[PDB]
């Protein structure tokens, strides 16, 4: 998902947004 | 634009200061 990814490795805030609403 | 780990705190602020408006909700998938 969203944890797994970012915090298995460093991602970009722009995914982040994908997390949004 | 940042090399930051994010997991806790640190992925969570980042949803917080990344939606804000639209707002956000930590996911948490099998």
């Amino acid at each position: 998902g969203i944890v797994e990814q970012c915090c298995t490795s460093i991602c970009s805030l722009y995914q982040l947004e994908n997390y949004c609403n | 634009f940042v090399n930051q780990h994010l997991c806790g705190s640190d992925l969570v602020e980042a949803l917080y200061l990344v939606c804000g408006e639209r707002g956000f909700f930590y996911t948490k998938p099998t």
